[PDB]
């Protein structure tokens, strides 16, 4: 499962 | 970012024996950026069904792609891939060898 | 042994024509699982290998809700970076994401990792202690300054030796006849004279998995590396890979000429000799 937290740059 | 050109293999997925089915694959790497397209080609005539892999990408970031399709090879018959690729000022043709 | 789990995530930006094409792949070592294509109908995470299929709802609508989360936060980023290296509104960019975790053969923890790029070059990427970040430049030291004021790395890490692991293992298990396995290499020699002087000698590794593997030629033990021709590991389309490497030897002395092969799947390393 992905990563479910993705956070911008 | 200077743009790369794509490696390109074209071989078969079990060794060459003819009038038996096999599949043909086209396997290009090592490119960026991702647009790019691939066919095979029989005797020059473009192969109508052909499938590829998902889009995925290396270590150094460089795009990689199969491209295949059922083929039975011949004496006689002439096999190629052919990539379209913004590094290419004309699409590159790559004949198939059997063991290359 | 040890094993791997991978997800790739490809951004395009596409001015004037839409949103950005986005692209997510998974994969357990070198076996796919997973795919997500914005441009595609269904704006599912899709199935990829026949023992994810069984997987239930809940477990298609989280990857889903996820994965579009991603394509939202790197699009976003896509608008930014441009504005952090002053470019043009005009022309395409690229964003390429991996990140995943290895596990040993008793499934526990071995690392984590994570590395973004922006058109095919490093920007920033999480160090090995997951706790801390190294920009490629100075537009990705504002994004470290920005991860280490949000503790950013704290939440990877929590998923990276954590949530990533239990999947990983999950997966292991349910796709196990074809995860767990090692196709070893069917090897032979090929040889073909190019004249009087010299012959082709080309050493030949099939239908192995994993892709992981070593092709070396040796000339009365000395290592050749590189009057060999050797291409690069190839998918069949099977499952399995393939690879070969080839010298040209003086006409008659191939018996000097040794391949070596080395891959997960051999007991022992296997040496041929024409």
């Amino acid at each position: 499962a992905i990563f479910q937290s993705s956070m911008t740059k | 970012m200077i743009q790369r050109t794509p490696k390109i293999q074209v071989y078969s997925r079990h060794p060459a024996e003819n009038g038996k089915s096999n599949f043909l694959n086209c396997y290009v790497s090592g490119f960026h950026p991702s647009d790019i397209e691939v066919d095979l080609l029989k005797n020059g005539e473009r192969i109508e069904k052909v499938e590829h892999s998902d889009l995925s990408f290396s270590k150094d970031w460089s795009f990689y792609l199969l491209y295949y399709t059922e083929f039975t090879p011949t004496e006689k018959d002439e096999y190629a891939c052919r990539v379209n690729h913004v590094t290419l000022s004309q699409p590159k043709i790559v004949k198939w060898d059997r063991d290359m | 042994g040890s094993h791997s789990m991978r997800y790739f995530f490809t951004s395009v930006s596409r001015p004037g024509r839409g949103e950005p094409r986005f692209i997510a792949v998974g994969y357990v070592d070198d076996t796919q699982f997973v795919r997500f294509d914005s441009d595609a109908a269904s704006q599912r995470m899709e199935p990829r290998a026949p023992w994810i299929e069984q997987e239930g709802p809940e477990y298609w609508d989280q990857e889903t809700r996820n994965v579009k989360a991603q394509s939202q936060t790197d699009r976003v980023d896509l608008g930014t970076l441009r504005g952090y290296y002053n470019q043009s509104e005009a022309g395409s960019h690229t964003i390429q994401i991996m990140y995943g975790c290895d596990v040993g053969s008793d499934g526990r923890f071995l690392r984590g990792y994570r590395q973004d790029a922006y058109d095919g070059k490093d920007y920033i990427a999480l160090n090995e202690d997951l706790r801390s970040w190294t920009a490629a430049d100075m537009a990705a030291q504002i994004t470290k300054r920005k991860w280490e004021a949000a503790h950013e790395a704290e939440q990877l890490r929590a998923y990276l030796d954590g949530t990533c692991v239990e999947w990983l293992r999950r997966y292991l298990e349910n796709g196990k006849e074809t995860l767990q396995r090692t196709d070893p290499p069917k090897t032979h020699m090929t040889h073909h004279p190019i004249s009087d002087h010299e012959a082709t000698l080309r050493c030949w590794a099939l239908g192995f998995y994993p892709a992981e593997i070593t092709l070396t030629w040796q000339r009365d033990g000395e290592d050749q590396t590189q009057d060999t021709e050797l291409v690069e590991t190839r998918p069949a389309g099977d499952g399995t890979f393939q690879k070969w490497a080839a010298v040209v030897v003086p006409s008659g002395e191939e018996q000097r000429y040794t391949c070596h092969v080395q891959h997960e799947g051999l007991p022992k390393p296997l040496t041929l000799r024409w």
